[PDB]
């Protein structure tokens, strides 16, 4: 088989010419050539079987991506793994090849207001479909927005996605986490994705993350430094009046108007930004509302903005199964890409 | 990395 940076990529003979693209903790991503279909694809080797959390993440991403059909959401073209459970040590997910992501792009490229507007419409368009299935993505951030030079945007990486439930784990970055998650919320509400989207928008507008905290309390300090100290009702809407004490310990800070940051931004983008980054999740703009905001009027089209057929449902609680069970589920979930499955 | 116009996208295309 082919070896990429010292690792087996056992995807032949159908897939060949693997070129390394990128890396995460238990997964590597390569470009490749599909000789059966004669297209360039992306292949993710994922080796999650050592840890429960990775297993559960992998199963969520698989089930959701196979259940969703949307222009603005990455799909899964094929999945390769061994023919017995004992041999299965890795899983390869074949996806459409995208050219870059928003994170890698913003590194080297000032966006124009036109691109910003159109990228945001695309995110929210994908998100509408997501939320309409009653799914929360929960990890929206630039590195999860895949793009082409044609300016198509696809949302990827649903390892932390769940079914919304107000109200009867965690993450690389807190940078795009809604304030309520540090306070009183499990992030089981659709408002958390909206906050992430606002964070993303702010980052396209200025090429830098708006709230780059280094740890839990610092993340809050960044957020409040812009949004200003919260109102007593935004307070004690709390499910926790004992981290609220911590809030009280902080000096009052004023709301730094959005035109002082982002002085050149379009007034309508800034206005939509204000509505997406509101401290109170209940006062926070929803996906349909945001799509309908005047900033996105040119692209706004309910008739060409698809909605899920039904709510998604897991059927088993994944968080709570041992990795052995989860491995077995992963095996049965991928059997449909095996030759001779019935 | 350098972006072509919006008008390239097929989604954007069905906006005309
Ligand atoms: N289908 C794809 N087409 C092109 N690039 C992709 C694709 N899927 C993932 N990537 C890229 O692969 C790299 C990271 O993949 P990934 O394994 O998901 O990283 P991670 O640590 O798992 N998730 P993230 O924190 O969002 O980077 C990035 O450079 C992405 O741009």
């Amino acid at each position: 088989p082919e070896m990429v940076r010292g690792q087996v990529f056992d995807v032949g003979p159908r897939y060949t010419n693997l070129s390394y693209i990128g890396e995460g903790a238990y997964g590597m991503v390569c470009s490749a050539y599909d000789n059966v279909n004669k297209v360039r694809v992306a292949i993710k080797k994922i080796s999650p079987f050592e840890h429960q959390t990775y297993c559960q993440r992998t199963l969520r991403e698989i089930k959701i991506l196979l259940a969703f059909r949307h222009e603005n959401i990455i799909g899964i073209n094929d999945i390769i793994r061994a023919p017995t459970i004992e041999q299965m040590k890795d899983v390869y997910i074949v996806q459409d090849l995208m050219e870059t992501d928003l994170y890698k792009l913003l590194k080297t490229q000032h966006l124009s207001n036109d691109h910003i507007c159109y990228f945001l419409y695309q995110i929210l368009r994908g998100l509408k479909y997501i939320h309409s299935a009653n799914v929360l993505h929960r990890d929206l951030k630039p590195s999860n927005l895949l793009l082409n030079t044609t300016c198509d945007l696809k949302i990827c990486d649903f390892g932390l996605a769940r079914v919304a439930d107000p109200d009867h784990e965690y993450v690389a970055t807190r940078w795009y986490r809604a304030p309520e998650i540090m306070l009183n919320s499990k992030g089981y509400t659709k408002s958390i994705d909206i906050w992430s989207v606002g964070c993303i928008l702010a980052e396209m507008l200025s090429n830098r993350p708006i709230f780059p905290g280094k740890h839990y309390l610092d993340q809050l300090n960044h957020i409040l430094g812009i949004l200003g100290s919260p109102s007593q009702e935004d307070l004690n809407c709390i499910i926790n009046l004992k981290a609220r004490n911590y809030l009280l310990s902080l000096p009052h800070k004023n709301k730094v108007p959005w035109n002082r940051l982002f002085p050149n931004a379009d007034s309508k983008a800034l206005d939509l930004l204000d509505k997406m980054l509101t401290f109170n999740p209940h006062k926070r703009i929803e996906v349909e509302q945001a799509l309908a905001h005047p900033y996105l009027a040119q692209y706004y089209d309910p008739s060409d903005e698809p909605i899920a057929e039904a709510p998604f449902k897991f059927d088993m609680e994944l968080d709570d199964l041992p990795k052995e069970k989860l491995k077995e589920l992963i095996f049965e979930e991928t059997a449909r890409f095996q030759p001779g499955y019935r | 990395p350098q972006l072509k116009p919006i008008e390239a996208s097929i989604l954007a295309a069905r906006r005309v």
